[PDB]
RNA sequence: GUGGGAGAGGGUGGUGGAAUUCCCGGAGUAGCGGUGAAAUGCGCAGAUACCGGGAGGAACGCCGAUGGCGAAGGCAGCCACCUGGUCCACCCGUGACGCUGAGGCGCGAAAGCGUGGGGAGCAAACCGGAUUAGAUACCCGGGUAGUCCACGCCCUAAACGAUGCGCGCUAGGUCUCUGGGUCUCCUGGGGGCCGAAGCUAACGCGUUAAGCGCGCCGCCUGGGGAGUACGGCCGCAAGGC
């Protein structure tokens, strides 16, 4: 059991129904792969520095989880299955490194 | 015939020649000109003077489309890049902005031996 | 990899007396742990040579320690080998 | 080279390891999308090394750019 | 052993953007390209320049360093997994368990070979243009093997610090990477520069010795003949020892 951060960028054009659906599927995958959700930050629609799948914006989701290591990669693959999912980046969590502290 | 009146101006400048394409704001070409479009044939196309004449010719043919103001985009290092810029500024087209879009790979493709000692 | 509880479990297993960390038995046991794990890694990943050098070094170290044990107390040597299931 | 001002010296306290923080990370990039050299950023070796990975992560997340156009040439 | 650290060390899967080429569409027209100057070449079956979309291969800009890691060859986008080495602090455990190392075994850049994939860019050979007294070349236009992946061979090199490995001893100064501490400074591990003593034919080396010493290994004995002949071992071959 190691601590990770799942970043997920979604389609900005999603309405309530489709978005809530995508979140439910995401959390169902997080459940199915044994990942326990600690803290969640939903940032939402934000500007991008470059277009992603033709869209100038993206819908940002951030999860902090504790899951088994061996399954991690696999989980990410699953998250990429969805058509409406733009980006998935799973980062092994780390302690902050301050400058000017 | 269009009647555009505002557009883009692309100066593609290499060591061997300078070609200038005036387009509508959607990017589609209206007119173009080069060192060889004017009388010049051999190495003389790479001349700054050739760039001046080319820029002016492109701008003229553009003002025939009723073009007034353009945005300049520059690609590539070579003489007559800045001469093309200056000629466009003196052209009778108001120049709004100038931008360097020159393409560079992030270590992408192997160069010809002439361009080597790099990648 | 090798976590803390695994390592402690094997240390307290081969410890001569309570508080024994670096005695030859414990050292050979630890080395054997790492070696079996690394050999398992090299069952796959046959193209990892650099790790394999590590394996070589560990095996050498273990063989040297065991040689010392054989030299000193043959019974403790026999017991250790029987326990870990080495050589052969 | 690096003749104006001190990127780290004027700035607050911040986590160098945070990829999601755009407003602070923008300051470490030039007119183009390029990561500024130490002589500009004013950071140290370790700091810089961390900054690079943070920025690259952010770029992949679509938060920061890779390259950019130069203006007023 | 416990605790803490830095790292392009290695293997597998995934994934990102830039650029090149090609394909489709749009707009547009007389050239583009290339050189010392040109020509071959490409373009009215619409090229070059510009925009939109798509496909594929390979390499990772900035960071990047006078930097880091590795025994060497060598290692650079990002993410996860697997995994090797190493440094520091505590002074906790074992109690000489050490060093070197003929043979053996393994690793070993590039090119090269085998089977099967792949093939954007580059390109031995080759086909052309030019240059020249000639031009089998340098320059330009094309271009196959190859460069890429998997598995299996080959075993070489200016494989270089042209400096075997280990330990102890012999002024300092200065820059740097990475730890710890009473944190202007002290202390440890790396990487550079100037230099005590000393050494060196000289050049230079000088706590990262080429100084003072001890241990073990490999090697040299004028030049050409010649890394050739003969023999043996290795290799599918090229060829190597
Ligand atoms: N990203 C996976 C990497 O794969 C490497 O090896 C793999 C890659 O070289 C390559 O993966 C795919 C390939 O399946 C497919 N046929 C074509 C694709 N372009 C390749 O990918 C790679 O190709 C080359 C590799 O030199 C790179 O230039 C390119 O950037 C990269 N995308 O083929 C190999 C087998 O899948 C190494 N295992 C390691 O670096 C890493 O795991
Ligand atoms: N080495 C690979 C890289 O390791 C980095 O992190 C590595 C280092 O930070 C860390 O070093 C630790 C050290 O902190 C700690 N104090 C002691 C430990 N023995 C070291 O680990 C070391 O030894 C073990 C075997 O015991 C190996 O498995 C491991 O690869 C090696 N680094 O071990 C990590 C794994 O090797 C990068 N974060 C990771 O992304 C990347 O894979
Ligand atoms: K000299
Ligand atoms: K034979
Ligand atoms: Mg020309
Ligand atoms: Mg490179
Ligand atoms: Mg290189
Ligand atoms: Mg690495
Ligand atoms: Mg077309
Ligand atoms: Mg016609
Ligand atoms: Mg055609
Ligand atoms: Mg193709
Ligand atoms: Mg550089
Ligand atoms: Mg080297
Ligand atoms: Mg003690
Ligand atoms: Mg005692
Ligand atoms: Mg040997
Ligand atoms: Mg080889
Ligand atoms: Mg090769
Ligand atoms: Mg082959
Ligand atoms: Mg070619
Ligand atoms: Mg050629
Ligand atoms: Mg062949
Ligand atoms: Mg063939
Ligand atoms: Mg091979
Ligand atoms: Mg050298
Ligand atoms: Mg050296
Ligand atoms: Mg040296
Ligand atoms: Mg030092
Ligand atoms: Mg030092
Ligand atoms: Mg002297
Ligand atoms: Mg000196
Ligand atoms: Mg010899
Ligand atoms: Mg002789
Ligand atoms: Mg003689
Ligand atoms: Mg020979």
């Amino acid at each position: 059991m190691r601590r990770y951060e799942v970043n997920i960028v979604l389609n900005p054009n999603l309405d309530q129904s489709q978005l809530a659906l995508e979140k439910e599927i995401i959390q169902r995958a997080l459940e199915n792969y044994g990942a326990r959700v600690e803290k969640v930050e939903e940032l939402g629609l934000r500007r991008l520095a470059y277009p992603i799948a033709k869209d100038p914006q993206g819908y940002f989701l951030w999860y902090q989880v504790e899951m088994p290591e061996d399954r991690v990669n696999d989980l990410a693959r699953e998250l990429r299955i969805r058509d409406n999912v733009r980006r998935v980046m799973v980062v092994k969590s780390q302690e902050p490194f301050l400058a000017n502290a | 015939k269009r009647q555009v009146a505002s557009g883009r101006a692309y100066i593609h400048a290499s060591y061997n020649n300078t070609i200038v394409t005036i387009t509508d704001p959607d990017g589609n070409p209206i007119t173009w000109s080069s060192g060889g479009v004017i009388g010049y044939k051999g190495s003389r196309k790479g001349t700054p003077y050739a760039a001046q004449l080319a820029a002016l010719d492109a701008a003229k043919k553009a003002m025939a489309y009723g073009m007034q103001s353009v945005d300049v985009i520059v690609r590539g290092t070579g003489a007559g890049r800045e001469q093309a810029i200056r000629a466009l500024q003196a052209s009778g087209l108001q120049v709004k902005s100038i931008v360097d879009d020159t393409p560079v790979p992030h270590n992408g493709c192997r160069p010809k031996k002439k361009f080597r000692k790099a990648s | 990899p090798i976590t803390k509880e695994e390592k402690q479990k094997v240390i307290q297993e081969f410890a001569r007396f309570p508080g024994d960390t670096g005695s030859t038995e414990v050292q050979v046991a630890l080395l054997t742990l790492r070696i079996n794990r690394l050999s398992e890694h090299l069952k796959v990943h046959k193209k990892d040579h650099h790790s394999h050098r590590g394996l070589l070094m560990m095996v050498g170290q273990r063989r040297r320690l065991l040689r010392y044990l054989q030299r000193e107390d043959p019974e403790r040597y026999r017991a250790l080998i029987e326990k870990l299931g080495i050589r052969g | 080279p690096s003749r104006k001002a001190k990127v780290k010296a004027t700035l607050g306290e911040f986590d160098l390891r945070d990829y999601r923080n755009v407003e602070v990370l923008k300051r470490f990039l030039s007119e183009t999308g390029k990561i500024l050299p130490r002589r500009r950023t004013g950071l140290s070796a370790k700091e810089q090394r961390i900054l690079a990975k943070t920025i690259k992560r952010a770029r992949i997340l679509g938060l920061l750019p890779f390259t950019e156009k130069l203006v007023r040439k």
